[PDB]
């Protein structure tokens, strides 16, 4: 017997204690080691709820990414409300690690498995387990990258599909890369993503048909977003310390998914991406500035495993539905992986 | 793509009586409805939201309830204040709202005729007015016949909100013509037709 | 539940742009509520428009748009600004912002309003009433304020001492593009002949001044 149950987590990595890189730092003295063997115990004839838009693992797990950021990406100027604040910005060794998140003593997690969960509502294939499994905090925009694939179809997560206020999540079955470069000796901004452009429409044309079934066969377009700042119209993500914003037009292209043998469709997709220098903190805190990118090529090569949405909203739409990149917080990217735990106290 | 159909789409009760106003959706929504109240010249005020959780400040009088398809709002013990269009929500869709109106003795309007000053058929052109004054309910009917003509397209009424202490409605109607059209005919007339008269109600005037 | 500070009316020519600005916070935890905009043309129902997440600009605006609209924040994050471009005649209405209470988790639930900002689009240009008598015949009298823009006129009988009995009704749109409105009142039928009535009428819109006298 338990109950549903707020509580204090810990993390654990395989962190190096040696490593300058920073999430190695971080994990060094605010983690524990991994437990070698893990311990999994199904629980038969259990049916439990779960909701993965209301799960406090996800603002504990934002808490630690702030303070990992906090401590670790100094800028050289910042500015926040009146106050300017010039410090020393060294240039950094920075590769995300995989951290696990741990109940204490007297507690647990518990663990949805089943196959094609979408984040609310019952489970019944359950298990209880001590730790998560090891989640790479990565932060991105429009794009969720290097995370868990979901294990039979596309699978799309949100509060409220009806709902345009609402992030939609699309968990992916299958991984496609991003291939981002910036290459050496012309400006020393410019960058680009390389993205197999049979591969993701394939994909793409998959997510679109995933969509018709939650949407009563209406018609379904993609379009770039809307507006709004450069973090989120772009794909913007950090490679190696820098701040990369990639355009996404050519990824939402309806014109190769409507299956239509089309000329281009196949072959690389190259995006037209930026190296910025002063950008607005995604912790909410204003406006950074860093130093310029360092020599030498530069490269990062991800998998696409999610994507991040919103729905154009008005009233009697009738005939079609409109989605655009981007959505929501960077807690929805910790939800998209934490999404089937839950905590609960041992009573 | 949701549709909310709201009924009745007016009503009309004594101070101190029960009114109740619904909702259907098309579709399963949960509780995810908010209903708002507005008066004339005034910005919507929110008075229930997630179906049935009462706003702060918000009168006791009121109350929501509902779920899945079927939701309702209630004033129990209507009031003065009360006088507004109710409407319920969901997302960014809003019912068609409904008139709440006080309900009084059914009374009959009198009927005023106003012929065109001499001042403006300078200008070349011709208003002809019809008064309906203090009546009750606000739903009337105005006709206006030239030479026994009747008249269309040519014509444009107003209404007042209902007054404060009798509970009574006001109401013009205006016919514009050209100065010509106004001196080719001799004989104008307003007839009315509501509920507080046994007959229909003619004016009429006779040009000189 | 306290109201949110909109910009004042406009008028605009078809084909303009105009910008509604909606202060929501002062410029002095939990994730903020999205600002709403909202609009109600004269008699019709309230229609949305667009929100906007303060926090970083994201938007989503109605499809029946056609993305003539934008809506955008100062730096502070206590402002926000619609511009509504290309401008046509039934874009007149009055516009609302409007936001859930922070207290809450019901995001459509619009505690705060603004006033409403009215905006008037119209290839009409500004211009006085005209102002002819209803002449009497209790007995009823007025006075016909025909053909000004924009909206308002305001009117007095007898310089604010007869306020009983009169009606003023709303203004209606005539087919020529400007407004025409009447304001009547009830008196005995002893009155005429010795009680003078006067209407009086102010457009502030063109600085004009009229006071009619009604007489039979
Ligand atoms: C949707 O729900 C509303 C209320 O939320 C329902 O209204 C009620 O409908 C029933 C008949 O279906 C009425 O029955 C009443 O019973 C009481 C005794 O408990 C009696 O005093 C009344 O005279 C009446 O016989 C009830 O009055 C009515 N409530 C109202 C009008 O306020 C409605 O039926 C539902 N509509 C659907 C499901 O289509
Ligand atoms: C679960 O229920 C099934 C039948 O419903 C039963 O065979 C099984 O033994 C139950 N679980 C146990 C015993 O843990
Ligand atoms: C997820 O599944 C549950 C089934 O209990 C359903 O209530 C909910 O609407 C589903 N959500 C989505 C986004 O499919
Ligand atoms: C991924 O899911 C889609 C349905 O959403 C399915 O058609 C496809 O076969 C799946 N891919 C794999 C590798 O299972
Ligand atoms: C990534 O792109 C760079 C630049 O085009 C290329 O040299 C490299 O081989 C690519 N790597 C992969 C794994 O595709
Ligand atoms: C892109 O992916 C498709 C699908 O697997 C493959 O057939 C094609 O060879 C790839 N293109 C490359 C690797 O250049
Ligand atoms: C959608 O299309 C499929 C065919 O692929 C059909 O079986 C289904 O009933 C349609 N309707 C809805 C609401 O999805
Ligand atoms: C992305 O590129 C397209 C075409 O190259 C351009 O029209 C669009 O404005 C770009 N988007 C952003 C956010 O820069
Ligand atoms: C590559 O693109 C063409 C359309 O231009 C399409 O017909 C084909 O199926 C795509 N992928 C393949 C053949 O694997
Ligand atoms: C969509 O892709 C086609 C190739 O099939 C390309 O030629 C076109 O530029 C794209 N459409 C855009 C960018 O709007
Ligand atoms: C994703 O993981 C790969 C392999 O570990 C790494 O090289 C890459 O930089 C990661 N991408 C991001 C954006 O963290
Ligand atoms: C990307 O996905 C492939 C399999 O699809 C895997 O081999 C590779 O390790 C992944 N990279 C990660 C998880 O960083
Ligand atoms: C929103 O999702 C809830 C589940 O949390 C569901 O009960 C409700 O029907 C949904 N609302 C709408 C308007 O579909
Ligand atoms: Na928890
Ligand atoms: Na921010
Ligand atoms: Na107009």
């Amino acid at each position: 017997v338990w109950k549903d149950a707020d509580t204090t987590l810990f993390c654990a990595s395989d962190a190096k204690a040696h490593e300058t890189e920073v999430h190695n730092v971080w994990a060094t003295h605010a983690c524990v080691p991994t437990d070698p063997n893990p311990q999994e115990i199904h629980l038969e004839n259990v049916t439990e709820n779960f909701n993965m838009w209301k799960n406090n693992m996800v603002e504990q797990m934002q808490e630690d990414v702030i303070s990992l950021w906090d401590q670790s990406l100094q800028p050289c100027v910042k500015l926040t409300g009146g106050s300017v604040i010039k410090q020393a910005c060294p240039k950094i060794s920075f590769d995300p690690i995989p951290i696990h998140y741990c109940t204490p003593a007297g507690y647990v997690i518990l663990k949805c498995n089943d196959k094609n969960f979408n984040g609310t509502g019952p489970c019944k294939n359950v298990s209880s387990v001590q730790c998560t499994h090891g989640i790479k905090p990565v932060v991105s925009t429009q794009l969720l990258l290097n995370g868990s694939l979901a294990e039979e179809e596309i699978i799309i997560r949100s509060e409220n599909l009806t709902n345009n206020a609402k992030t939609i999540i699309v968990h992916l079955n299958k991984s496609v890369e991003i291939n981002c470069t910036r290459p050496s000796n012309g400006d020393i901004r410019k960058a680009y993503c390389e993205i197999n452009g049979t591969k993701w429409n394939k994909v793409l044309k998959q997510v679109t048909e995933k969509l018709k079934e939650h949407f009563n066969n209406k018609t379904i377009i993609f379009q770039p977003p809307s507006g709004g700042d450069l973090e989120i119209t772009m794909h913007h993500f950090n490679c190696r310390g820098e701040f990369f914003y990639c355009n996404t037009t050519q990824l939402f292209n309806n014109t190769c998914i409507g299956n239509e043998t089309m000329k281009g469709c196949n072959g690389t997709i190259t995006l037209p991406c930026k190296i910025k220098q002063i950008i607005n903190m995604w912790q909410g805190t204003g406006q950074a500035m860093y130093a310029p990118p360092i020599d030498g090529k530069i490269n990062c090569v991800s998998n696409i495993t999610g994507i991040l949405l919103t729905r154009d909203g008005g009233a009697n739409n009738t005939s079609n539905e409109t989605f655009r990149p981007g959505g929501g917080n960077i807690k929805d990217n910790w939800r998209s992986e934490l999404y089937k735990y839950k905590v609960v106290q041992i009573e | 793509d949701i549709q909310m159909t709201q009924s009745p789409s007016s009503l009309s009760a004594s101070l101190g009586d029960r009114v109740t106003i619904t909702c259907q959706a098309s579709r399963g929504i949960g509780k995810d409805l908010n209903w708002y109240q507005q008066k004339a010249g005034k910005a919507p005020k929110l008075l229930v939201s997630d179906a049935s959780t009462l706003e702060g400040g918000v009168p006791s009088r009121f109350s929501g309830s509902g779920f899945h398809q079927n939701f309702s709002l209630t004033i129990s013990s209507l009031q003065a204040e009360d006088v507004a269009t109710y409407f319920c929500q969901q997302y960014e869709t809003f019912g068609q709202g409904t008139k709440v109106d006080i309900k009084r003795t059914v009374a009959a309007p009198s009927v005023f005729i106003f012929p065109p000053s001499d001042e403006q058929l300078k200008s070349g052109t011709a208003s002809v007015v019809c008064l309906l004054n203090n009546f009750y309910p606000r739903e009337a009917k105005v006709q206006w016949k030239v030479d026994n003509a009747l008249q269309s397209g040519n014509s444009q009424e107003s209404v007042t909100e209902q007054d404060s202490k009798d509970s009574t409605y006001s109401l013009s109607s205006t016919l514009t013509l050209s100065k010509a059209d106004y001196e080719k005919h001799k004989v104008y007339a307003c007839e009315v037709t509501h509920q507080g008269l046994s007959s229909p109600v003619t004016k009429s005037f006779n040009r000189g | 539940q306290v109201q949110l500070v909109q910009s004042g009316a406009a008028v605009r020519k078809p084909g303009a742009s105009v910008t509604v600005s909606c202060k929501f916070a002062e410029d002095d935890p939990a994730p903020e509520h999205f600002i709403h905009f909202l609009r109600q043309a004269p008699g019709q129902q309230l229609e949305w428009l667009a929100w906007m997440n303060p926090t970083n600009g994201a938007v989503n605006y109605a499809w029946y748009l056609n993305g003539r609209v934008t809506a955008t924040r100062d730096r502070s994050m206590t402002t926000a600004f619609l511009e509504v471009k290309s401008l046509r005649s039934d874009d007149t209405a009055v516009y609302y912002c409007a936001r859930a209470q922070k207290r809450g988790r019901s995001e459509w639930a619009y505690a705060h309003w603004g006033q409403g900002t009215p905006v008037v689009v119209s290839s009409a240009s500004t211009k006085g009433p005209s102002v002819f008598p209803l002449a009497p015949s209790t007995a009823a009298l007025g006075c016909l304020v025909k053909d000004y823009f924009p909206e308002p006129v305001t009117v007095s009988w007898n310089s604010g001492a007869l306020t009983s009995g009169v009606h003023t009704f709303p203004a209606v749109l005539q087919s020529s593009g400007l407004y025409s409105l009447s304001s009547v009142v009830t008196v005995p039928s002893s009155s005429l002949g010795t009680q003078t009535y006067i209407c009086n009428v102010n457009h502030k819109p063109s600085n004009t001044k009229v006071d009619k006298k009604v007489e039979p």
